[PDB]
C-alpha cells in the first residue's frame, strides 16, 4: 500500500481545499529552529492581542512564583539560573544525547564546575538537611546577572540545533527496550506524530511556517514600539524598564543598584546608522570597547604551564651500576 | 495539523465532559 | 556531665545551625605530582568538616574501632531478636 | 474528609441507619474488662456467660464453627467441663462432616471435642421451630455494630416501645438495637432466671453481661487471644523505640562522618590533552539506543 | 556562574584565563597534637582496660 | 525473535551475587526508600501466605470451619493470617507512595522507561494477585469482589457465550473455582518476586534521591551501609503506622466496612446488600463503579487507569526527539497562532512551583476518591457528591495530558524573560 493516493488522500487532499501535496526542493528534517520558534512564540502570546493582554495582566504572579521563587532557590544553595536553565539537572545527571555531545565539543570545565557547584552545597545537606549557603558564597553567586545566563543558554541551543538536531531523521520504529512484556514490546512509534503524518516526503514544501512578517515583528522592541528618538516615548520605556527591573531582582541589575539608559540608547544608537556628537566621547569609548570585549570569545595565552611528567623505572627495576670488561 | 490527529485531541478533552453530561442525566432520571 | 555536652556546645558560632566557614578556604597539599599547579580559585569547599569533625584521639583509635562495632552489635543484636 | 453524625452513620461509613450502632462504643463508654489498658478475661464472667449460654441459649442458638474445650485454661477445668457438658445429646445428623471418625448411631451425650451444635439438626429446624427465622449462629457473631456491646444491648434494650408507622407483627418484638428494630427473639433473660455456681446475683443486667463476654471470648482476632497480642505489640513498640538510637548511630551519624571530606581542585597546564573526555564513557544500555535514537 | 562555555578548542585542561589564588591565602595545617574530646565515662583507666580486652579476647 | 535485543542484566545466581554484594547506593532519604518496603513486606508475604497455604482446604464449605479450628488448635497459623491481611495493607500504602514519589519527580524520561514500565507491570499484577487473595476467605465480600471480576470479564464478550467458565465456575465460589483461583494466587504471588526482582535491577540506571542533581561521586555499599538504613526506616513507618491505628482503630467500635465480611457462602444465603463495601485499597475503584452506573464506561475507565499509569514515560517524558516533538493543542494554538507546540524544556520539580500545585492536587484528589464509599442505595437519586466526580475527571486528565504535568507556559514566560533581558543588555 502507498500512503499516498489512499482514499483520504484522493478525496480530501485535492486542490479545491488547498489540501494538496506540494513537492519542492529536499530540505532537511527539524527545519525549524527550537530556540526561534520559542521567540516567536512568546512574542505573539505575550506582546500580541487578547492572549497578551491577559499575559500581561499576569505578568506580576508570573514574576513572583515562577522567576522570583527559583532564583531565591538557588541562591539559598549557592547556584544561580545557569545552574538549572542552562543545563537541566537531568541532562547533567544520565541523558546520554548530552553527555555525546558535551563529550564531542564541550570542554570538561563547563561541566565540572556545574557539578562541582551543586557538590558544594550536597555534601553538607546530605549530612545535615536545611543548609543554608553563608553570604560569602551567595554573593559570588549573585555576582552573575541573568544577561549572560540567557546568552549562555542562547548559544547552547542554537549550537545543539545547528549542529547535532539539524543532522538527524527520525524512522518508525519498535520498542527500544528488549523487554518481552506484551504492553512495551507491542510499542508502535511513527503514527500519532504531526510531522510523521504532515509530510511523507522530504521533497515536500514545509505548509505551516511563522511568516517573515511575524519573525520582524518578534525582533522588535520587547517592551512595546516605544520611540526612543522622543521624549514622551523614551520616558515610557523608562519607566517600563524600572518596573521590569524592580521585578526581576538579580536580571540586569543588582536590586540596590538603578539602571543606566544613557549607555543603552548610547548602544543602540552605535548599532544603528543614527548618531551624533550628543554622547559625551568618554561615554562612546567605553561603550565601544565594552561592546568589542562582550562578544570576545577567551583565548588560552599557553604562559604558567606545569612541568609534564617523565616517569622513569623505579632504581630496584634497573640494572646496578657496577659494570666491568665483559670478557 | 493532521485531521485526525487534531480530532484525536479533540475527544481526548471533550469525552469526560460527555461522560459527566451522562452521569448528571442519570442522576436527573433518577431523581423522578 | 552527662547533659554538660549540650550546654557546653550550646555556645558556638554556626551560620543556621550549620557550622561553616566565615570566608573562603583552600587548602593544598605538599606532596602533590609536580604537574598540579596552583589551587584554582574555585572555592570547592563550603564546610571545613574535615578538621571540625575530629577526636582528636589517633592514639586509642582501636578503642574507637571497638566502640563502634559494639554500636553496630547492639543494632544488630536487635534486628536478629526480631528475626528470631 | 469532614463527616456529619445526625446523619446515622458512624464516622462515614453508610448502611446502618436503621438500628442503633453508636450506644456504647462512640456515644458510651461500656467498660469491658478485655479491652481495657493491659486487661484481661474475668475467668469468673466467661464462667457465668457460659453457665448462662448452657441453660438458656443454646437449646436456640450454637456455634457450629467452635467447640467447648476452648474453656479449658481461662473459664473451666477438663473435667468440670466434660460434666457441665455430658448434659447435652448430639445426633449424627448433627455433625457438619460427618466423615468416618463419627460412627455412632443414636443420640449420645457430648465432649468436650465436640461442636457446639443447637438442638436442631440444620437451619431449616429451627427456622420451623422459631416462626420462620433462624437463630443466629454465634460463631463469627463479633462483626455486629459495636462489637462484644451488640449481645449486651439486644439482651437489654426491650423496654422501648414503636413509634408511629411502624408495625410489630404478631410473633415479632420491638428491640431498637435490630436491623429495622423488629426481632423474632422474645425476651429471653428474666431476672432470676439462671442460678450461678458461684452465688453471684442474678439479674438480667449481669446475665447479659456474662453472656456477652462468654461470647466474645469465643471469637478468633478478639477474645481469648487478645490482649495477650495487645501486650506483644506494646513489647514490639518498646523494642522500636529502643532501637531507634542505634538505628540513627549506624545510618544517619556515621552518614555524616563519611561525608567529611576535603576537595582540592588545582591548575594542571601540562601538554597533556583530555582525550579521556573527548574518547571515553561506556553506557549499560547502548544496546537499547543503538539503532534506535539519535539518527 | 564562571562566564561562557568553552568548548574543546582550547587543549589545556586549565585554561590560562581562570584565576589561581597565591601561596599566602591558603590555609596552613597545624601541625600540633590537639586535646582529645573524651567523656568521663571512657577517660577512666579501668573502661579503657576494658575496651582493650574485648578488642582482644572476642573482637 | 530478531526483534529482541536481549536483556539488561544476566539473572544468574553467580551474577546476581557479584552485582549486589559490590552496587553501591548514593545518599538518599526516607521518601526514596518505599521502594524497598515494598518488596520487604513481599518477601513476608511469600513466607507468611506460604504458612497459610498447608492451613486453608480449598473447599467453600471447609474454609471457615478450618480456619476457626486451625486458630486454636495450631498456634501462629492466626499470627501469620494476620501478618498477611496486614501485608497486603501495608504493601498497598507502600506501593501507592513509592508510584507518587515517582510521579513527582517527573520519571517519565526515557532514561526511566525501562525502570518504569518494569515498575508498573510488577504493580499490575500485583493487583491481580490482591484480587485472587480475596477470593480465597469464602465470605460475602469475596462473593461479590468475584460477581464483579466475572461481569466485568464477560463485558468483553458482550455476554454471548461462557468464556469465563474456565476459571469462573458458574461465576460462583464452588471448590473448582476456588481450588484454581487459590492456586493461581499462589502462583502468581511467587511470580511477583521475580517481577520485583527484574524492576530493583532494571532501575539501578538511572537511581536518584531528588531531582536535582547533586554532583556527589563517592556512594555507599548496598549489602550493610544502605540495607541497615532501609531496614531501620521500615522499623520507623511500622512504628508510625501502628501509632495511627492505635487511635484511628480503637478494637470496639461502633462501625466497620469489615461488617460485611460477616456471612459465610454456603451458610448463610442471604447478602446485606445495603452495607456493601471492600476494602479500602479496592474502595476506590468500587466507587468508580458506583459514580458511573454505565458498565462499559466503568470498565472503560478502569483500563484506562491502570494502562495510562504503565504508559507514562511515552505520553509524557522525552524520547529519540530531543523535545523537538510536536504536540497537538485546542486552544492555544489560536493565541500562538501555531498547529502545534514544542513540547516545553524546563520542567524542574523542586523549582517548579506549578508543577508542585499540580501533583498535589492530583494526589489530594486520590486520597479524597479512597476517604468513603459513596453508598449507592440513593448515592445517584441523589445529586451525588460533586467531589468524587471532580476527583476522578482530575485523576483522568493528569494522566494523559501533557499540559498539567509539562505545561507550556513555563518555558514561554521564561524565554520572554531571557529576550527582554538581553535587549536590556545586549
Ligand atoms: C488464551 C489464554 C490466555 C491466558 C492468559 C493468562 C496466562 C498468561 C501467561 C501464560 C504463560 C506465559 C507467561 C509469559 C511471561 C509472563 C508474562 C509476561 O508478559 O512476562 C512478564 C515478564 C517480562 O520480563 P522483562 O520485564 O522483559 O524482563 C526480562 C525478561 O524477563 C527476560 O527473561 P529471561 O530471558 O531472563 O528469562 C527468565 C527465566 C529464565 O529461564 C530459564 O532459565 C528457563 C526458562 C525455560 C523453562 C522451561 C521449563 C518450563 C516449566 C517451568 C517454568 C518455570 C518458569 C515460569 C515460566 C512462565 C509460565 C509458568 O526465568 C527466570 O529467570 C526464573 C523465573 C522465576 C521463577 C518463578 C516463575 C513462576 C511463574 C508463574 C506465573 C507465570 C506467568 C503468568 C502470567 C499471568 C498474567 C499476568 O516476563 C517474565 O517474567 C518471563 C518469565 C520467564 C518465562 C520463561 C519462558 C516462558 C515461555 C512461555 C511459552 C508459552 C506458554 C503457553 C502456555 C502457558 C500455560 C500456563
Ligand atoms: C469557587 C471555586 C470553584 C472551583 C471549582 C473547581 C474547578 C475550577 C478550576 C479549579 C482550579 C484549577 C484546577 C485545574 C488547573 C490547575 C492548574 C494548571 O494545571 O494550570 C496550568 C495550565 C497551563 O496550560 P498550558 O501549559 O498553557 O497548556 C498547553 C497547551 O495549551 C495545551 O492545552 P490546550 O491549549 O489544549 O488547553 C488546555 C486547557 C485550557 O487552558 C488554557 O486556556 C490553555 C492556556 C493556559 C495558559 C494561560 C492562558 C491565558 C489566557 C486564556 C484566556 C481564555 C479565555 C478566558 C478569559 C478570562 C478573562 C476575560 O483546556 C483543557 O485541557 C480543557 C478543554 C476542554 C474542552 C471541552 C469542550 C467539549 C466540547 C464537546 C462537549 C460534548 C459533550 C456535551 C454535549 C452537550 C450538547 C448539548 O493552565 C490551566 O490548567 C488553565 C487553568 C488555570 C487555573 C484555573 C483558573 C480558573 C478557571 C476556572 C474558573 C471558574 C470560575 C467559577 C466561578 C463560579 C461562581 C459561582
Ligand atoms: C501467553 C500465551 C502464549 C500462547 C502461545 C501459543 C502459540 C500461538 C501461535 C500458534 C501458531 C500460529 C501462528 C500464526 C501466525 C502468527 C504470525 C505472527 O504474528 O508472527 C509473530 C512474530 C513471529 O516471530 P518472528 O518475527 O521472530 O518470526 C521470524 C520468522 N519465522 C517465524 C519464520 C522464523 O513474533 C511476534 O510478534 C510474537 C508475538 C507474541 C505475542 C504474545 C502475546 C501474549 C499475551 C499474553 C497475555 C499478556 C498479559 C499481560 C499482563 C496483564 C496484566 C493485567
Ligand atoms: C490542632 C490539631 C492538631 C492535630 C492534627 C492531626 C492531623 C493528622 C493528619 C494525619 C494524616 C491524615 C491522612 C489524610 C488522608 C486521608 C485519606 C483517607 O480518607 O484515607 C482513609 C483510609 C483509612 O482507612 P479506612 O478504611 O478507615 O477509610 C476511612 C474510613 N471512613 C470512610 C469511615 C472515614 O486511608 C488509608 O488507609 C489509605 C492510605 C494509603 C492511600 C494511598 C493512596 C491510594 C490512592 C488510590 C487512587 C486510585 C485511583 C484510580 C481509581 C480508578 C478510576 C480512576
Ligand atoms: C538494585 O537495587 C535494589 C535494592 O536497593 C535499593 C534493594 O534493596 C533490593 C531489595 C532486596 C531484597 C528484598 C533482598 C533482601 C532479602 C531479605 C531481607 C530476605 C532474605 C534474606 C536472607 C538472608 C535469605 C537467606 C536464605 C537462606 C536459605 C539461608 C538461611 C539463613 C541462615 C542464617 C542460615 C544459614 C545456615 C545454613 C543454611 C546451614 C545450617 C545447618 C547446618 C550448619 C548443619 C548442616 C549439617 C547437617 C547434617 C544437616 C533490590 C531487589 C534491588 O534491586
Ligand atoms: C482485529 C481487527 C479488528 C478491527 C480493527 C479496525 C480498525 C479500524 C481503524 C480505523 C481508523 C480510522 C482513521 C484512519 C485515518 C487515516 C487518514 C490518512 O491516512 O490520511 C492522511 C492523514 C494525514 O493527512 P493530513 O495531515 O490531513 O494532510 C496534510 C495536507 N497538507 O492521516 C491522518 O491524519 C491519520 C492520523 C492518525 C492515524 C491513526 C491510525 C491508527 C491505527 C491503529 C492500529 C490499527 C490496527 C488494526 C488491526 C488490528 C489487528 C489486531
Ligand atoms: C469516564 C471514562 C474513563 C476516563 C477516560 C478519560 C480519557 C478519554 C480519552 C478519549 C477516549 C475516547 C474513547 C471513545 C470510545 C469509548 C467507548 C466506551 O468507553 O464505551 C462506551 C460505549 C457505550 O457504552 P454504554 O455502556 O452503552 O454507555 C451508555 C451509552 N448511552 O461503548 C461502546 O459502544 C463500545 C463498543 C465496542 C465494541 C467493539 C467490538 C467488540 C466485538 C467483540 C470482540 C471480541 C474479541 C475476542 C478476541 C479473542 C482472541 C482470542
Ligand atoms: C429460642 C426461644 C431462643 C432463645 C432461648 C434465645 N434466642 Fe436469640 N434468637 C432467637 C431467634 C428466633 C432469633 C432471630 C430473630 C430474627 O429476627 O432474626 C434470635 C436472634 C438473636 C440475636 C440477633 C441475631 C442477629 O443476627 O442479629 C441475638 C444477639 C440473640 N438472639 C441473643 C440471644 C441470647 C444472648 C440468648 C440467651 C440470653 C438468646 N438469644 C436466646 C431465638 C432464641
Ligand atoms: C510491587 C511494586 C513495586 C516494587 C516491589 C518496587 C520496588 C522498587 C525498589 C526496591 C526500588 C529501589 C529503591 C527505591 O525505591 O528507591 C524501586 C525504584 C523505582 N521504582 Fe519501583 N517498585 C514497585 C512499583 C513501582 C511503580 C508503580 C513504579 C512507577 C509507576 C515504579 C518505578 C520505579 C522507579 C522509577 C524507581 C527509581 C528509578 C529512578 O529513580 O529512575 N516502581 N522500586
Ligand atoms: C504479594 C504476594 C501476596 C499478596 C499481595 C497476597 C494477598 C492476599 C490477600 C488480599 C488475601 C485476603 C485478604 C483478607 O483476607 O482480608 C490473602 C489471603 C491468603 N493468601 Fe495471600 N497474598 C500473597 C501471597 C501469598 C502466597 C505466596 C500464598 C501461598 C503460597 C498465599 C496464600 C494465601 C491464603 C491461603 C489466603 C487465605 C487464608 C485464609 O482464608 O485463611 N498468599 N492474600
Amino acid at each position: 500500500v502507498r500512503l499516498e493516493k489512499i482514499l483520504w488522500e484522493q478525496l480530501v487532499n485535492v486542490k479545491a481545499f488547498s489540501r494538496q501535496r506540494v513537492i519542492g526542493a529536499p530540505s532537511k528534517w527539524y527545519n525549524e529552529n527550537r530556540t526561534e520558534w520559542f521567540k516567536v512564540a512568546q512574542h505573539n502570546a505575550f506582546n500580541t492581542g487578547f492572549s497578551g493582554v491577559i499575559l500581561r495582566a499576569l505578568e506580576p504572579l508570573l514574576a513572583k512564583f515562577i522567576y522570583r521563587w527559583r532564583l531565591d532557590i538557588a541562591h539559598q544553595r549557592g547556584l544561580t539560573l545557569e545552574d538549572s536553565l542552562l543545563f537541566m539537572d537531568r541532562e547533567l545527571r544520565r541523558c546520554y544525547f548530552f553527555e555525546t555531545v558535551a563529550r564531542q565539543n564541550l570542554h570538561p570545565y563547563t561541566v565540572l564546575f556545574m557539578k562541582k557547584r551543586r557538590a558544594r552545597y550536597y555534601k553538607v545537606e546530605r549530612g545535615l538537611r536545611g543548609f543554608y549557603v553563608p553570604d560569602w558564597v551567595r554573593k559570588e553567586a549573585e555576582e552573575r546577572q541573568l544577561s549572560e545566563t540567557v546568552d549562555n543558554i542562547f548559544n547552547w541551543e542554537n549550537f545543539v540545533y545547528r549542529e547535532y538536531m539539524s543532522d538527524m531523521t527520525p524512522i518508525g520504529r519498535w520498542t527500544s527496550l528488549s523487554k518481552i512484556t506484551p504492553l512495551d514490546m507491542f510499542q508502535y512509534y511513527g503514527l500519532f506524530r504531526n510531522e510523521a503524518w504532515d509530510r511523507f516526503f522530504y521533497n515536500e514544501a514545509f505548509y505551516e511556517s511563522y511568516s517573515e512578517k511575524e519573525k520582524q515583528e518578534a525582533n522588535g522592541n520587547p517592551f512595546g514600539k516605544f520611540n526612543l528618538q522622543t521624549a514622551d516615548g523614551r520616558a515610557q520605556f523608562e519607566k517600563e524598564v524600572n518596573t521590569f527591573i524592580e521585578r526581576y531582582p538579580f536580571a540586569v541589575t543588582k536590586p540596590g543598584q538603578k539602571f543606566d539608559f544613557t549607555r543603552f540608547y548610547a548602544l543602540e544608537d552605535l548599532a544603528n546608522k543614527r548618531d551624533t556628537s550628543k554622547y559625551d566621547p568618554a561615554l562612546l569609548e567605553s561603550v565601544k570597547n565594552e561592546l568589542k570585549q562582550s562578544a570576545a570569545l577567551p583565548a588560552d595565552n599557553g604562559a604558567n604551564k606545569t612541568k609534564k611528567s617523565k616517569p622513569i623505572l623505579p632504581d630496584w627495576l634497573q640494572p646496578k651500576f657496577g659494570k666491568a670488561f665483559q670478557a | 495539523a493532521p485531521v485526525f490527529l487534531k480530532a484525536l485531541r479533540y475527544v481526548i478533552y471533550s469525552y469526560p465532559l460527555y461522560v459527566c453530561y451522562l452521569i448528571k442525566q442519570a442522576q436527573i432520571n433518577a431523581q423522578g | 556531665g552527662v547533659l554538660s555536652e549540650y550546654n557546653q556546645r550550646l555556645s558556638k558560632k554556626l551560620h543556621k545551625g550549620h557550622l561553616v566557614e566565615d570566608k573562603p578556604t583552600f587548602f593544598v597539599t605538599s606532596s602533590r605530582p609536580g604537574n598540579f599547579g596552583d589551587h584554582i580559585d574555585f572555592k570547592v569547599n563550603i564546610d571545613n568538616w574535615f578538621d571540625e569533625n575530629r577526636v582528636h584521639n589517633e592514639h586509642e583509635t582501636d578503642i574507637r574501632r571497638t566502640q563502634i562495632y559494639t554500636l553496630n552489635a547492639i543494632y544488630y543484636g536487635g534486628l536478629l531478636s526480631f528475626a528470631r | 474528609f469532614i463527616y456529619r453524625d445526625d446523619i446515622g452513620a458512624f464516622w462515614g461509613i453508610k448502611g446502618y441507619e436503621e438500628l442503633v450502632t453508636e450506644v456504647g462504643t462512640h456515644k458510651g463508654h461500656n467498660y469491658w474488662p478485655q479491652f481495657s489498658f493491659l486487661g484481661t478475661y474475668d475467668s469468673g464472667s466467661v464462667r457465668r456467660g457460659f453457665q448462662v449460654f448452657a441453660r438458656n441459649c443454646g437449646n436456640c442458638h450454637g456455634m457450629i464453627y467452635k467447640k467447648y474445650d476452648y474453656l479449658l485454661d481461662k473459664a473451666y477445668r477438663q473435667l468440670e467441663l466434660a460434666q457441665m457438658v455430658s448434659d447435652f445429646t448430639i445426633h449424627p445428623a448433627h455433625q457438619h462432616f460427618k466423615q468416618y471418625y463419627y460412627q455412632e448411631w443414636d443420640e449420645r451425650d457430648r465432649v468436650i471435642c465436640d461442636h457446639i451444635y443447637p438442638p436442631y439438626f440444620s437451619q431449616d429446624q429451627a427456622k420451623n421451630a422459631n416462626g420462620g427465622v433462624w437463630p443466629t449462629d454465634f460463631s463469627k457473631i463479633k462483626l455486629r455494630p459495636g462489637g462484644i456491646n451488640y449481645i449486651y444491648n439486644i439482651s437489654t434494650g426491650y423496654h422501648f416501645t414503636p413509634p408511629f408507622g411502624m408495625d410489630v407483627p404478631k410473633g415479632k418484638y420491638f428491640n431498637p438495637y435490630f436491623d429495622h428494630m423488629i426481632i423474632g427473639m422474645p425476651r429471653q433473660l428474666v431476672d432470676g432466671l439462671v442460678d450461678y455456681d458461684d452465688g453471684t446475683p442474678a439479674s438480667t443486667p449481669q446475665m447479659a453481661y456474662d453472656v456477652s463476654n462468654f461470647i466474645n471470648f469465643m471469637q478468633r482476632r478478639v477474645g481469648y487471644k487478645r490482649p495477650d497480642k495487645m501486650v506483644r505489640y506494646y513489647m514490639v513498640f518498646t523494642g522500636g523505640l529502643l532501637i531507634l538510637p542505634f538505628k540513627y548511630f549506624k545510618t544517619k551519624a556515621y552518614y555524616r562522618n563519611l561525608l567529611s571530606l576535603r576537595w582540592e581542585m588545582y591548575a594542571v597546564r601540562d601538554g597533556v590533552y583530555y582525550n579521556h573526555f573527548k574518547y571515553g564513557g561506556y553506557n549499560s544500555r547502548a544496546y537499547q539506543f543503538r539503532g534506535y535514537f539519535w539518527a | 556562574v564562571y562566564g561562557k562555555l568553552i568548548f574543546n578548542n582550547i587543549k589545556e585542561y586549565t585554561p590560562s584565563w581562570i584565576k589561581t589564588i597565591p601561596y599566602s591565602q591558603v590555609t596552613k595545617p597545624i601541625l600540633r597534637k590537639q586535646p582529645q574530646i573524651v567523656g568521663k565515662i571512657n577517660a577512666d583507666p579501668k573502661v579503657k582496660k576494658f575496651w582493650v580486652f574485648l578488642r582482644e579476647n572476642v573482637q | 525473535m530478531e526483534w529482541n535485543k536481549g536483556t539488561y542484566m544476566s539473572t544468574s545466581i553467580k551474577k546476581i551475587v557479584q552485582y549486589f554484594s559490590v552496587m553501591t547506593v548514593s545518599f538518599h532519604d526516607i521518601n526514596s526508600l518505599f521502594g524497598f518496603f515494598t518488596f520487604l513486606t513481599i518477601a513476608s508475604q511469600l513466607v507468611s501466605g506460604t504458612m497459610l497455604a498447608f492451613s486453608l482446604v480449598p473447599e467453600p464449605m471447609l474454609i471457615p470451619m478450618v480456619r476457626e479450628e486451625e486458630d486454636v488448635e495450631d498456634l501462629y497459623t492466626d499470627d501469620f493470617f494476620w501478618l498477611h491481611e496486614r501485608g497486603v495493607d501495608m504493601l498497598f500504602i507502600f506501593s501507592y507512595f513509592h508510584l507518587f514519589r515517582k510521579i513527582y519527580l517527573n520519571n517519565f524520561e526515557y532514561e526511566q522507561e525501562a525502570a518504569w514500565k518494569s515498575g508498573v507491570f510488577t504493580f499490575l499484577l500485583f493487583q491481580v494477585v490482591v484480587f485472587l487473595g480475596l477470593v480465597l476467605c469464602c465470605t460475602h465480600l469475596s462473593d461479590i469482589t468475584l460477581a464483579i471480576a466475572a461481569n466485568l470479564y464477560d463485558t468483553f464478550f458482550a455476554g454471548k457465550g461462557k468464556f469465563y467458565w474456565w476459571i469462573f465456575t458458574s461465576k460462583e465460589l464452588n471448590t473448582d473455582t476456588i481450588i484454581r483461583l487459590a492456586y493461581l494466587h499462589y502462583v502468581l504471588a511467587f511470580f511477583l518476586a521475580y517481577l520485583g526482582l527484574i524492576h530493583g535491577v532494571d532501575m539501578h540506571y538511572d537511581w536518584k534521591n531528588e531531582s536535582s542533581m547533586d554532583g556527589l561521586e563517592t556512594e555507599m555499599i548496598w549489602f550493610d551501609e544502605a540495607l541497615s538504613n532501609e531496614l531501620g526506616a521500615m522499623i520507623e513507618i511500622i512504628l508510625i503506622v501502628m501509632i495511627v491505628c492505635f487511635f484511628m482503630y480503637p478494637e470496639p467500635e461502633a462501625l466497620s466496612y469489615e461488617f460485611f465480611m460477616w456471612g459465610d457462602i454456603g451458610f448463610i444465603n442471604d447478602v446485606r446488600f445495603l452495607s456493601v463495601a471492600p476494602h479500602w485499597y479496592f474502595r476506590p475503584f468500587m466507587a468508580w463503579l458506583t459514580v458511573c452506573p454505565f458498565h462499559k464506561i466503568g470498565l472503560f475507565g478502569l483500563i484506562y487507569y491502570f494502562f495510562i499509569l504503565f504508559y507514562q514515560p511515552v505520553i509524557h517524558g522525552t524520547n529519540e526527539q530531543n523535545n523537538y516533538t510536536k504536540r497537538n493543542v485546542a486552544f492555544v494554538s489560536f493565541f500562538i497562532n501555531r498547529s502545534d507546540i514544542m513540547t516545553p524544556k524546563y520542567h524542574s520539580v523542586e523549582d517548579n512551583l506549578l508543577h508542585q500545585i499540580t501533583f498535589w492536587l492530583f494526589l489530594c484528589s486520590a486520597l479524597y476518591v479512597t476517604s468513603y464509599l459513596p453508598y449507592g442505595r440513593f448515592y445517584n437519586r441523589i445529586n451525588g457528591n460533586y467531589g468524587t466526580l471532580w476527583s476522578f475527571m482530575y485523576i483522568f486528565f493528569y494522566l494523559g495530558n501533557s499540559f498539567l504535568r509539562r505545561p507550556l507556559i513555563t518555558e514561554l514566560y521564561l524565554f520572554n524573560a531571557f529576550v527582554k533581558s538581553k535587549f536590556l543588555k545586549k
